[PDB]
RNA sequence: CUUGAGUCUCGUAGAGGGGGGUAGAAUUCCAGGUGUAGCGGUGAAAUGCGUAGAGAUCUGGAGGAAUACCGGUGGCGAAGGCGGCCCCCUGGACGAAGACUGACGCUCAGGUGCGAAAGCGUGGGGAGCAAACAGGAUUAGAUACCCUGGUAGUCCACGCCGUAAACGAUGUCGACUUGGAGGUUGUGCCCUUGAGGCGUGGCUUCCGGAGCUAACGCGUUAAGUCGACCGCCUGGGGAGUACGGCCGCAAGGUUAAAACUCAAAUGAAUUGACGGGGGC
């Protein structure tokens, strides 16, 4: 099991799904004996251009420490939900645990 | 390419000791294992050929391992080629 | 019709040519008017006295919407548009910014072969 | 002129824009390492972290939007 | 036996390769909105486009191909080559400190594989570009040349083709031989450490000593001093052609002559000309 960053913004008007979307997939992930190293959330947040006629989407950053299978399985679940505008995991060398540019200074 | 723990089990399998890691044997069994998993890559990535180069270097270095011990003392070396299942 | 008094211009400016056009924060055109279309032709059509004439008679067409303030979207480097743009800038605007937005590829399309001499 | 050798970080993340945009014109364009001293590879750094930052729209590409 | 060659542990850098996603510019098209007679092109126009409403401008959509800035003769790769971002699979290199194997090495005819672009087959796809072709500018004649179009191709899949100034015009491997300036990537020690100072590797660029070279130049990354192995050359033209063999669907590739003909062909450098060029 590897180390990952997902981060996804989703449509803010849905904004009211996050306390519990973040609950469902940090499930699947812990069901999945996946450490949840970090959660942070950034509420809404303005864009820096519009993305599908849309600004100030809402924002959420987690770094886990999951096999990659379900964090596929993950990815095609943002892929095939719709209030999720656009996510985005990438891989990192170890597990970090820690605050952020955001939350340190919003 | 291979995990620590695979390379580790099988120093434990052929090595004579514990961190006898550069006796022929090991060595022909650690480029088998490396041999036999990227066969499942290349069953795939038929176009890869970047990798395969890799993957025929080591290969014949195999070879001239195996040959280096048959030609050294036989005894072992059917012995690897048995637990292994090589020159066929 | 109705009153802006601070509008948007648009001078597209080829090397062969020079066309300007503006509108009101919306895009929907006002007045246009090309440096083709004041009777000059060849290089003629391709100066920046032609840029003079053509602002003017874009000015002078919109008039009728009598706007004050100006927004300039100058793109492609047509030969002198400072030129157009002062002319404005004496038309009775007060021009309240330039903007180059001249569409740049980031390596999307294969250009054309250039001229050979 | 040799900044993050000075300060040290092991990576710069994307996350952190307040330390991005003054590495970056007005325009939204990656500003070259010779004119703001940068050495190499966090000039490499910088440019994975900018563009990222570019796809999650932290940073705009250009100022056409 | 361990110094060559390998294996293991910890790491580092990277447009190395394969697969799949995804992003934002821009082009073209479509949809409408605003809004009319020009647009486009050029030596100048014409062909063309525009009253069926263009062009310009705004919004939406579709689709293909390529990835500005970063970007650096910077990096990676055996070479060809490799450039958004993310993931998956995967190759190589390098460093530190050890441990392990114990000559397991170097080279390589034949052989096998890889091999830019164009090209070929089959099926896709097709925005832009564009051989050929078409039209406009058009002379004993249209080809020149320029425009406006524009198919193949360019793209994908899978097969062939196997050639390039495929170049560093420099085969691979090893040892040795004064320096200076950089770039890049490690790493050890250390000043109070950051910065910064001493080291010590790998790669890479440019000067230049001895030496070498016909000279130009090369010069620790040798074209120096040596060793091992392979490839290749023997005047120019005829000719990388003919014949034959092999390979290929084809285009052709590959191997490769002779007759005849000339008394040269060629390399580097030197001195002048070369004014419808510069400067004084
Ligand atoms: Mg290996
Ligand atoms: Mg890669
Ligand atoms: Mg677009
Ligand atoms: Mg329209
Ligand atoms: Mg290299
Ligand atoms: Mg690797
Ligand atoms: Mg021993
Ligand atoms: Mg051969
Ligand atoms: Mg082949
Ligand atoms: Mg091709
Ligand atoms: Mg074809
Ligand atoms: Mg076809
Ligand atoms: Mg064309
Ligand atoms: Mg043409
Ligand atoms: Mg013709
Ligand atoms: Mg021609
Ligand atoms: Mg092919
Ligand atoms: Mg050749
Ligand atoms: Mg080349
Ligand atoms: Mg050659
Ligand atoms: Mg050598
Ligand atoms: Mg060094
Ligand atoms: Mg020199
Ligand atoms: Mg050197
Ligand atoms: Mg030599
Ligand atoms: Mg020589
Ligand atoms: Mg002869
Ligand atoms: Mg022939
Ligand atoms: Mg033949
Ligand atoms: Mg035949």
């Amino acid at each position: 099991m590897r180390h990952y960053e997902i981060v996804f913004m989703v449509h803010p008007d849905q904004s009211e799904q996050v306390p519990g979307m973040i609950e469902r997939y940090t499930a699947a992930i812990t069901g999945a004996e996946g450490k949840i190293h970090r959660l942070e959330d950034w509420g809404r947040r303005q864009l820096a251009y519009p993305i599908n006629k849309l600004h100030k989407a809402h924002y959420v950053l987690m770094n886990v420490e999951a096999p990659q299978e379900v964090i596929d399985e993950l990815e095609t679940t943002f892929r095939f939900n719709d209030a999720v505008i656009r996510s985005m995991v990438m891989r990192t060398k170890h597990a970090v645990t820690e605050a952020s540019p955001m939350v340190k200074a919003k | 390419s291979l995990s620590t723990e695979a390379t580790a089990k099988i120093v434990s399998e052929f090595g004579r000791d514990a961190n006898d890691t550069g006796s022929t044997e090991v060595q022909v069994a650690l480029l088998t294992a490396q041999i036999n998993h990227l066969q499942g890559h290349f069953a795939e990535h038929k176009k890869d050929h970047h990798s395969r180069r890799g993957l025929l270097r080591m290969v014949s270095q195999r070879r001239k391992l195996l040959d280096y011990l048959k030609r050294k003392d036989v005894a072992r070396y059917t012995q690897l080629i048995e637990r292994l299942g090589l020159r066929r | 019709r109705k009153q802006v008094s601070d509008g948007v211009a648009h001078i597209h400016a080829s090397f062969n040519n020079t066309i300007v056009t503006i509108t009101d924060r919306q895009g929907n055109a006002l007045g246009w008017a090309t440096a083709g279309g004041s009777g000059f032709r060849g290089s003629r059509k391709s100066t920046p006295f032609a840029a003079q004439v053509a602002a003017e008679r874009c000015a002078d067409a919109v008039k009728e919407y009598g706007i004050k303030n100006l927004e300039v979207m100058v793109k492609g480097p047509g030969p002198g548009r400072e030129s157009t743009i002062r002319a404005l800038n004496a038309a009775g605007f007060r021009i309240t910014n330039i903007t180059d937005v001249t569409p740049i590829p980031h390596n999307g399309c294969r250009p054309p072969k250039k001229r050979r001499v | 002129f040799c900044r993050f050798t000075a300060e040290g970080v092991q990576e710069i993340d994307y996350k952190d824009i307040a330390t991005l945009k003054n590495y970056i014109t007005e325009s939204g364009k990656i500003v070259p390492s010779r004119i703001t001293g940068t050495r190499a590879k966090y000039q490499r750094q910088l440019a994975r972290a900018i563009k990222r930052a570019r796809y999650l729209s932290l940073l705009p590409y250009t100022d056409r939007h």
